[PDB]
RNA sequence: GAUGUCGGCUCAUCACAUCCUGGGGCUGAAGUAGGUCCCAAGGGUAUGGCUGUUCGCCAUUUAAAGUGGUACGCGAGCUGG
RNA sequence: GUGAAGAGGGAAACAACCCAGACCGCCAGCUAAGGUCCCAAAGUCAUGGUUAAGUGGGAAACGAUGUGGGAAGGCCCAGACAGCCAGGAUGUUGGCUUAGAAGCAGCCAUCAUUUAAAGAAAGCGUAAUAGCUCACUGGUCGAGUCGGCCUGCGCGGAAGAU
């Protein structure tokens, strides 16, 4: 379990998902169900440690997105290829 | 070096006790006297067993005395006995080479009891299971 | 050096490619050696990394094995004008990617399996870098 | 951080100057330092000889700790002596007393010789010894170094103007 | 001293001394670890 | 619409990854000379037998007979093997 | 794409790179690339931060309490971290090998007891024991502290011929 703080995302395209990941906030998303896709932007610094553990992969995860709790796991999650740095988390609700 | 403190502690077998060299140079150099040590120890070991190096605890004096207690044969050396093989158990713990009673444990415990730490009778006990646990000995009793 | 135990061809292109590999990361052992750096490895380096390797982990361990050389290129020696004909392999290369998974261990520490795999590249020239699988 | 937050002390019978940068003690058992330090703040108390991090720096704490203990061993560098021995292995080394020289060889043909500075006492009954009593904690030290640097301990044998410790292994000699 | 460009470690005595850009080796118990260099 | 090849002789000059001398570290450093590695270009760095060889091998010395560059230094200086 | 067949401005100068295509004149003005401490035209500019190697101004494997920034974790007044007082006991100088290797040549044991703590042991020493010291642990001390991680800038590694 991690309660993680995020917040929407309206930046889309490989120019403003680069750019967005300097600013340690990386993008993401969440689906499920035939629920509308949530575009979100985590904390990269914050979710790094966080999945570093295992409890991360494994546990319900609960993004706290504008005072709204959204309740997921997460499932595939999108790596750096030869830094332990994220660029991108699939998020399936649970 | 050869630098030692008066307290010494040795195992030595009858007629081993004779040389100054196995014993080490060290504790020939002080107040204690090979000679003397020799034919005082080797009189008391004919009443006790022996087959393998016998622990006794010299306490060195600066008048060129000495007073010395010689212990009751090893534990490992009695646990030998009760397993029925003797002189060594080679490399313990990669074979199996005795077996060893719960009967035989409370037997040694009790004979050794003088010269053991232990709360009872039971942790002295404990004590000599596992010098043949040690030794390779099981305990399935 | 080290070859393929079977072939269709016996002469190769150098290869130019762009990084990234599918192979990212471990899906055997718990621990491995991912690659920072890209390059060619002649395959003396392969078999010097395998040995050091091994002794550290000694028969503790479980082995899975990733790199293949199967890219041949020819050398051509010295006092011989350049492209005029072409040389004999003299070279087996494993063109290599950011990200290329090595060795992967197993049934080991995580102390032990570091210190197997820092006497395995360094005689790997490449900069490397340590896998913890995790549960992914 | 510790030293250089610990509170620095001017012992009874000592005395300091007002200075800038400067550590300069007056009095007796304590009347000499010329000590610079270069990122200190002298300020002052009545039994505190207080310093702290100078302007410009980020490290002039550094300074302040060194400053702290470099006052108060010079206050016990008059007071104490230091080298109150200075043995030595190997025959034929010796030394000699003239209560201002020392005389030192390792059997050389001309014995080599220290003409101790001023306010630095010496003089020993000993002549495989050297007893130095003089002043300041430093001085005395330098003086010291000089005398066991012509031969040192070895280690095989130990053989060397030693001080108060050797280094010595008994390694197996060759071509025995 | 003996050009050796890795530290390593060689003993617990070995105090790893810093002693201007180079770190050297200091070792009072064998002066067999000693290096110029690190 | 010509920059004489190599080697020697003769005359050198520079660099140091130093052969020798000077200063050290470590040594399995008994002494003794050494071994190894570091600093150091100030100066110093063999004569002959065979071979055009540069080079090599051999003989006998010396503190040592270093290594490389300089058009594999130097033929508008010599020789022409 | 340029030079070829293109000058000019910049790259220290340097056909091929960068900027920009010269009808001609005018001791006119505005910009580009590129610059603004002096030689040498214009900021010793403003704001904030980093760096002490003259780094910038040649280099990698690799090595290092160098130093700045960030996040997390371990430990912390129920006393950490350094130092200091100690404990360092007993079965057991345990067994193989060896006359004697009996923690510490090699090989094996590496258990259990005494307890606030005390390995049948890390090295020196002895063929090897004996001894000395020690990772191990309690008290005193009195406030922050220990290693990894991402990341910026430095350091060593870095020897040549007028």
């Amino acid at each position: 379990m991690f309660t993680i703080n995020a917040e929407v995302r309206k930046e889309q395209g490989k120019g403003a998902s680069r750019r967005l990941r300097a600013a340690n906030k990386f993008p993401a998303i969440i689906y499920g169900g035939k629920e509308a896709p949530l575009a979100i932007e985590l904390d990269h610094d914050k979710v790094m440690n966080m999945q570093a553990k295992a409890e991360f992969y494994s546990e319900v995860l609960t993004i706290v997105v504008d005072g709204k709790e959204i309740k997921v796991k997460a499932q595939d999650v999108q790596r750096h290829p030869y830094k332990p740095k994220l660029q991108h988390i699939d998020f399936v609700r649970a | 070096a050869k630098k030692v403190q008066a307290y010494v502690k040795l195992q030595v077998a009858a007629g081993m006790a004779n040389p100054s060299p196995p014993v080490g140079p060290a504790l020939g150099q002080q107040g204690v006297n090979i000679m003397e040590f020799c034919k005082a120890f080797n009189a008391k070991t004919d009443s006790i067993e022996k087959g393998l190096p016998i622990p006794v605890v010299i306490t060195v004096y600066a008048d060129r005395s000495f007073t010395f207690v010689t212990k009751t044969p090893p534990a490992a050396v009695l646990l030998k006995k009760a397993a029925g093989i003797k002189s060594g158990s080679g490399k313990p713990n990669k074979d199996k080479v005795g077996k060893i009673s719960r009967a035989q444990l409370q037997e040694i415990a009790q004979t050794k009891a003088a010269d053991m730490t232990g709360a009872d009778i039971e942790a002295m006990t404990r004590s000599i299971e596992g010098t043949a646990r040690s030794m390779g000995l099981v305990v399935e009793d | 050096m080290l070859q393929p135990k079977r072939t269709k061809f016996r002469k190769m292109h150098k290869g130019r490619n762009r990084g990234l590999a599918q192979g990212t990361d471990v899906s055997f052992g718990s621990f491995g050696l991912k690659a920072v750096g890209r390059g060619r490895l002649t395959a003396r380096q392969i078999e010097a990394a395998r040995r050091a390797m091994t002794r550290a982990v000694k028969r503790q361990g479980k082995i899975w094995i990733r790199v293949f050389p199967d890219k041949p290129i020819t050398e051509k020696p010295l006092a011989v004008r350049m492209g005029k004909g072409k040389g004999n392999v003299e070279y087996w290369v494993a063109l290599i990617q950011p990200g290329k998974v090595l060795y992967e261990m197993d049934g080991v520490p995580e102390e032990l399996a570091r210190e197997a795999f820092k006497l395995a590249a360094a005689k790997l020239p490449i900069k490397t870098t340590f896998v913890t699988k995790t549960v992914m | 951080s510790r030293v250089a937050k610990a509170p620095v002390v001017v012992p009874a019978g000592v005395d300091v100057k007002i200075n800038g940068q400067v550590i300069t003690i007056k009095g007796k058992n304590g009347e000499l330092t010329r000590t610079l330090n270069d990122a200190v703040e002298v300020k002052h108390a009545d039994n505190t000889l207080t310093f702290g991090p100078r302007d410009g720096y980020a490290d002039g704490w550094a300074q302040a700790g060194t400053a702290r203990a470099l006052l108060n061993s010079m206050v016990i560098g008059v007071t104490e002596g230091f080298t109150k021995k200075l043995q030595l292995v190997g025959v034929g080394y010796r030394a000699a007393v003239k209560g201002n020289v020392i005389n030192l060889s390792l059997g050389f043909s001309h014995p080599v010789d220290h003409q101790l500075p001023a306010g630095i006492t010496a003089e020993c009954p000993t002549q495989t010894e050297i007893v130095l009593k003089g002043a300041d904690k430093q001085v005395i030290g330098q003086v010291a170094a000089d005398l066991r640097a012509y031969r040192r301990p070895e280690p095989y044998k130990g053989k060397g103007v030693r001080y108060a410790d050797e280094v010595v292994r008994t390694k197996e000699a060759k071509k025995k | 001293m003996k050009v050796r460009a890795s530290v390593k470690k060689l003993c617990r005595n070995c105090k790893i001394v810093k002693r201007d850009g180079v770190i050297r080796v200091i070792c009072s118990a064998e002066p067999k670890h000693k290096q110029r260099q690190g």
